[PDB]
């Protein structure tokens, strides 16, 4: 159906009037959005969710060009591009649509997130949920294999639980990363001492 | 809007 379109990053009241004018509306939120429009690389929450759902995310040219033209146009010559961030995170945002099209990078996933971490836990769980992954609200108190805390050094009295029964304990970066780069890869996240 |  029409367009859906969340904006993050972006303070675009044309942007907005051409959604509107041309028959579409403004998301409430990323699990109801069909498109996510920006104006660079900004990895808030709403931009990992968006790629985490596959869906395209594309430059506020898209909406200005869709008005002069009259309706709205083929999503593809306007998939935001922007050499300097993927030069600096070492991926491409293409690439990670197509992964998060063609799997969800998350399944299987349990996932806790320690009280301290930033993104805070509920935003965490937004994302964890747009890839797939499940999102653990408890504590989880037994092992099991993909079923992970994200935690950091301000959390460590928190962890004691999931230290003895083996669960790992990964940097927010695991998800920041992961999610950027549609990769889940723990082992690389694991916390030190 | 908050950046990560």
């Amino acid at each position: 159906t029409a367009p859906k379109v969340l904006f993050t990053g972006v303070v675009d009241a044309r942007g907005e009037r051409a959604v509107l004018a041309l028959g579409g509306s403004l998301a409430g939120s990323a699990a109801e959005a069909s498109h996510l429009v920006t104006d660079r690389i900004r990895r808030t929450v709403k931009f990992l969710c968006a790629l985490g759902r596959g869906i395209p995310i594309l430059s506020l040219d898209w909406l200005h060009q869709s008005r002069k033209a009259g309706f709205f146009l083929p999503p593809d010559e306007y998939v935001v591009t922007d050499p300097e961030q993927e030069k600096n995170f070492g991926f491409s945002l293409q690439d990670a649509l197509s992964r998060a099209r063609e799997r969800r990078l998350l399944e299987g996933y349990e996932i806790y997130v320690t009280p301290g971490v930033q993104p805070p836990p509920p935003q965490m769980g937004e994302i964890i949920s747009c890839c797939g992954g499940t999102y653990l609200p408890s504590m989880p108190r037994s092992y099991k294999p993909q079923r992970v805390v994200i935690t950091c050094p301000q959390d460590f009295p928190h962890c004691s639980i999931p230290l003895r029964v083996g669960l790992p304990l990964l940097s927010p970066e695991f998800l920041l990363d992961g999610v950027l780069k549609q990769e889940a890869k723990p082992e690389a996240f694991v916390l030190s001492p | 809007s908050q950046e990560y």
